[PDB]
């Protein structure tokens, strides 16, 4: 499923990531944006052999195990084929434990790029919520 | 977490060196891990780093074909293997990490040629001198 912005502006504040750890709704936006391009089958193949999947590329190396990706930790105890559903909830849960585990929202390399220090405000503005 | 680096000295140009970094008090990472060197009357300079665990890795200009950095079987600890030293490779050479687990796949190159961002943990300066 491709969200549209206000859609999943909606669906990620139903999911209680508005204002988690103090980061307003706009974050998450606005890093599912630059990250999958809000596409949640999105997944790209990276030249270490892991691979970024869903709505807010989470990397197989570290927080999923897809099976193929040599030295997988899987943090976040899910299979990576959870994260490419239309339901955001797995991603959501996941990218929860990320931000909670101290590593900020910074842990999206999008988000440091395109999101932090822009008024991310703007990402939810104009939304039905 | 500590940063523990060893090797260095002296050497006769076109000699080499090896220089090791042993992270301490980790439960998940570095992420990163990298050389910076720092000359005198010089920028600081990264020289070397690499992805932990992906094994992937990036250099400096300067010492691309020269330097290598490898990982140690995921023990947490890399070596720099420099080989065809010059005396403008005599500085100070520090290790360091990168503490954050990103998300997204990140190369650590990146921060590493961009003043250092995102390598939270430094270790002890190391001195190499390269002499004629």
């Amino acid at each position: 499923k491709v969200f549209g912005r206000c859609e999943l502006a909606a669906a990620m504040k139903r999911h209680g990531l508005d204002n988690y750890r103090g980061y307003s709704l706009g974050n998450w936006v606005c890093a599912a944006k630059f990250e999958s391009n809000f596409n949640t089958q999105a997944t790209n193949r990276n030249t270490d052999g892991s691979t970024d999947y869903g709505i807010l590329q989470i990397n197989s190396r570290w927080w999923c195990n897809d099976g193929r990706t040599p030295g997988s930790r899987n943090l976040c105890n899910i299979p990576c084929s959870a994260l490419l559903s239309s339901d955001i909830t797995a991603s959501v849960n996941c990218a929860k434990k990320i931000v909670s585990d101290g590593n900020g929202m910074n842990a999206w390399v999008a988000w440091r790029n395109r999101c932090k220090g822009t008024d991310v405000q703007a990402w939810i503005r104009g939304c039905r919520l | 977490v500590q940063l523990q680096a060893s090797g260095g000295g002296s050497v006769q140009a076109g000699g080499s060196l090896r220089l090791s970094c042993a992270a301490s008090g980790y439960t998940i990472g570095p992420y990163c891990m990298g050389w910076f060197r720092q000359a005198p009357g010089k920028e600081r300079e990264g020289v070397a780093a690499i992805n932990m665990g992906g094994g992937i890795t990036y250099y400096a200009d300067s010492v691309k074909g020269r330097f290598t950095i490898s990982q140690d079987n995921a023990k947490n600890t890399v070596y720099l293997l420099m080989n065809s030293l010059e005396p403008e490779d005599t500085a100070i050479y520090y290790c360091a990490a990168d503490s954050t687990i990103y998300a997204s796949y990140y190369e650590c190159g990146h921060g590493l040629s961009t003043g250092g961002y995102g390598y939270d943990s430094w270790g002890q300066g190391t001195q190499v001198t390269v002499s004629s």
